[PDB]
RNA sequence: CAGCUAGUUGGUGGGGUAACGGCCUACCAAGGCAAUGACGUGUAGCUAUGCUGAGAAGUAGAAUAGCCACAAUGGGACUG
RNA sequence: AUUGGGCGUAAAGCAAGCGCAGGCGGAUUGAAAAGUCUGGUGUUAAAGGCAGCUGCUUAACAGUUGUAUGCAUUGGAAAC
RNA sequence: UCCACACCGUAAACGAUAGAUACUAGCUGUCGGGGCGAUCCCCUCGGUAGUGAAGUUAACACAUUAAGUAUCUCGCCUGG
RNA sequence: CAAGGAUAGCACCGGUGAUUGGAGUUAAGUCGUAACAAGGUACCCCUACGAGAACGUGGGGGUGGAUCACC
């Protein structure tokens, strides 16, 4: 059940000798809501193929996400470009504080209680880069005891 | 910058200025000075009535009036409506606004409050343009 | 030991050893020298506690007027560090003083800050416990 | 007997160039209200040399408050330590 | 807005004030503040608080409550 | 933009230097304790804010209990 | 336009990049001191260039002479 | 002792003023074509002189310049 919401739908286009080429970009957001999300945008002539072409190349690149408690373990920024998203842990019960983009990969990752904000630029496209990043960048409370040589997140 | 820096000269806001300026502006009459005291919307009275021309893409004649307010500013103020009784020497009741069409014009008047006639012939949107209810 | 290099130091001495440590991890060097001082001594004697490094070792000239210290970062068989990034908050000009109540908590607990109260550097929770606060040092996650 | 405890100032004096005075001059710390950082300033107190303490230019000197002398007279000199110049 | 201040700064005797005090008086001195912002100009009752903001804080000082000042304008004084 | 921004090409590094005051500043020892941390005490009027409860047919509202912040003094800590 | 003596004090006065300090791959030239002793070439310490990964950037590009990791101080910017 | 009155010269601030200087905004005005390509004389910066006007020329400075070119 791997869900998918469209964020962007853009008209780009180039010019030729006469006339002007347009062409749809979308990009497409899709994840099972139990940690497995990717991203995908593409080009095409028409509308339905190019959400076709998105969803095969956010299906082709999937990432894992790891969530704790249902929420994010501790607060990160995202950087890509000129955005940057903030993103802090959040008590069970505020859902999510997320809008936009942010919130498209939130809810399609299975985040359920996040608090988030858009720092810099509003390109959906960089904004779900810096979203991306700053989720991947995540530490576990067991990698950083592998690390230290602590007691499983013990004190 | 550094800190050093921002403690001998701090940071200093920038200005705010209003859109409706001669709004604001009270005579006392008695000791004529004039103070700045915000208020909504100002009595005046015109001085020349007359059309002007949209500014590149809109074309019109669009009803201008030069009317004098309680205070001693002259303001350009769009009337808003479908014809008009203004007569080059009535009292009118203007409020903020802003026409893009027409540079310098930056108020508007109220219809059918004081000797200026609301706008018959007039079902939508009649409460802005002061209309009786057809009942 | 024996050495060929001159070493040298910056005079701010927190930021001088995190911008070691930084450049190390980012470029994957493992062992770096330095001047020794005692604040430095207690921060890294705190830091191989805390398990982000392997060892630290100080050393003194044959006419024990100068001493230098020399660490090595923890690097793991794949050749991936523990310290994942440091910043350091009482910076010459702005020293930063807060009280217990205000005390922070880095990256939730999975970071340390360094905290030099009145018995030395302390690590928060050593500090949270002991219901006392200060000078804070450096944020090291 | 319990005695209520004047008020007391530290500082070095500046300048005497009148009949029994000594215009001395405090320093303090007071914390930035925004930028939270220490700030050196400057106020030039005023005393007078009454007698058995003389406390010419240069004299590192405490001050104690007192009903006032005159006006902007308010301080007199105590004990003065690291008598030099 | 770069100089301002001649009761302005300090000392002696006396007077006056509920009280200390150039508050006043006679004599003797030239000092006092100021680039860490005097002085000048403009504006304003101050505060607890109201509204807003995640917070740091921004803004107004409704009602009410604490304090100050005024009673057409400008001075003086009796009773207490 | 202290928390919380920038100055090659988008607004922004003075044409360059000698530099007083200011800001910052190598390593070790001792003292004091001005900053820093912490304990006791006094105070920060009432109303207002937040939490709990009672009464108005419930609410708005009224009442009631708890609830901080800063300053001063005194007693300790000595890492910066 | 040139010379002497007095002013003016501006430039795309540009590396369009303030100064100081510590750290971070390498390769190719060239200039100066020092070590060896025909040149040439080797090593060390510095100056000035090209290429180039991590890293930074909106991109161009910078890249141990940084526009990289950081600190200190000064100057400057806040739509046309 | 002293509010107030009269006289007098300085200090700061405000309104207005014949006439005059520039500025912005303006769908379809006149004169040229200065700039963007080597924009047809490469451009730009400081400066001096001159001309209806964009601008022209002298002095110095830059590449934020086209072609050129090397096995
Ligand atoms: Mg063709
Ligand atoms: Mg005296
Ligand atoms: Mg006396
Ligand atoms: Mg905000
Ligand atoms: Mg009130
Ligand atoms: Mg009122
Ligand atoms: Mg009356
Ligand atoms: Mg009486
Ligand atoms: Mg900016
Ligand atoms: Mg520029
Ligand atoms: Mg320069
Ligand atoms: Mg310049
Ligand atoms: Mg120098
Ligand atoms: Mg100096
Ligand atoms: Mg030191
Ligand atoms: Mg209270
Ligand atoms: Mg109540
Ligand atoms: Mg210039
Ligand atoms: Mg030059
Ligand atoms: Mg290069
Ligand atoms: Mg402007
Ligand atoms: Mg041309
Ligand atoms: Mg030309
Ligand atoms: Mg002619
Ligand atoms: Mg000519
Ligand atoms: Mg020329
Ligand atoms: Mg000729």
């Amino acid at each position: 059940e791997f869900e998918e919401r469209i964020v962007k739908l853009k008209r780009i286009s180039k010019t030729t000798k006469g006339g002007r080429n347009m062409r749809f970009s979308v990009l497409v957001v899709v994840g099972n809501r139990k940690g497995k999300i990717g991203y995908g945008i593409a080009k095409a002539l028409e509308v339905p193929n190019a959400i076709k072409k998105a969803i095969k190349a956010a299906h082709n690149s999937l990432h894992t996400i790891e969530i704790h408690k249902g929420s994010i373990y501790h607060e990160v920024i995202g950087r890509s470009g000129a955005s940057r998203v903030l993103l802090k842990p959040a008590p069970q019960g505020t859902g999510i504080i997320a809008g936009g983009a942010i919130r498209a990969i939130i809810e399609l990752a299975g985040y359920s209680d996040i608090y988030t904000k858009n720092l810099g630029r509003n390109t959906p496209i960089n904004m779900i880069h810096a979203t991306m990043d700053g989720i991947l960048k995540q530490l576990s409370p067991r990698r950083v005891a592998i690390l230290r040589n602590k007691n499983l997140n013990e004190l | 910058a550094t800190i050093a820096q921002l403690i001998r000269k701090p940071r200093k806001k920038k200005k705010v200025k209003s859109k409706s300026p001669a709004l604001h502006y009270n005579l006392n009459l008695l000791n004529k000075k004039v103070t700045n005291v915000y208020s909504p919307l100002k009595r005046g009275v015109c001085t020349r009535v007359g059309t002007m021309t949209p500014k590149k893409p809109n074309s019109a004649l669009r009803k201008y009036a030069k009317v004098r307010l309680t205070n001693g500013f002259e303001v350009l103020t769009y009337i808003p409506g479908e014809g008009h009784n203004l007569q080059e020497h009535s009292v009118t009741l203007l409020r903020g606004g802003r026409v893009k069409d027409l540079p310098g014009v930056r108020y508007h008047i109220v219809r059918g409050t004081l000797d200026t006639v609301g706008v018959e012939k007039r079902r939508q949107q009649r409460s802005a343009y002061g209309a009786k209810k057809p009942k | 030991i024996t050495t060929t290099k001159p070493i040298k130091a910056h005079f701010d001495p927190v930021a001088d050893l995190l911008t070691k440590i930084n450049n190390a991890r980012k470029a994957k060097l493992m062992t770096v020298t330095t001047i020794a001082s005692k604040l430095k001594i207690a921060i890294l004697e705190i830091l191989v506690k805390e398990g982000y490094l392997a060892n630290f070792q100080v050393l003194e000239n044959k006419s024990k007027t100068k001493r230098i210290v020399t660490f090595n970062l923890k690097y793991t068989q794949r050749r991936i560090p523990s310290i994942n990034g440091v910043k350091q908050i009482s910076k010459p000009g702005l020293r930063i003083y807060r009280p217990f109540e205000k005390l922070p908590l880095v990256l939730n607990g999975l970071g340390i800050a360094i905290i030099s109260t009145s018995d030395g550097v302390m690590t928060d929770k050593v500090a949270r416990l002991k219901k006392i606060g200060g000078e804070i040092l450096a944020y090291v996650w | 007997m319990k005695r209520n405890q004047r008020k007391v100032l530290i500082g070095i004096v500046k300048s005497t160039k009148n009949a029994k005075t000594a215009t001395v001059q405090v320093e303090s710390r007071f914390k930035h209200p925004l930028y939270h950082k220490s700030v050196v300033r400057h106020k030039k107190y005023q005393a007078h040399n009454e007698g058995e303490v003389l406390a010419k230019d240069g004299d590192k000197v405490q001050i104690v408050e007192t009903r006032p002398l005159s006006a902007t007279k308010r301080f007199r000199i105590a004990k003065i330590i690291e008598r030099a110049k």
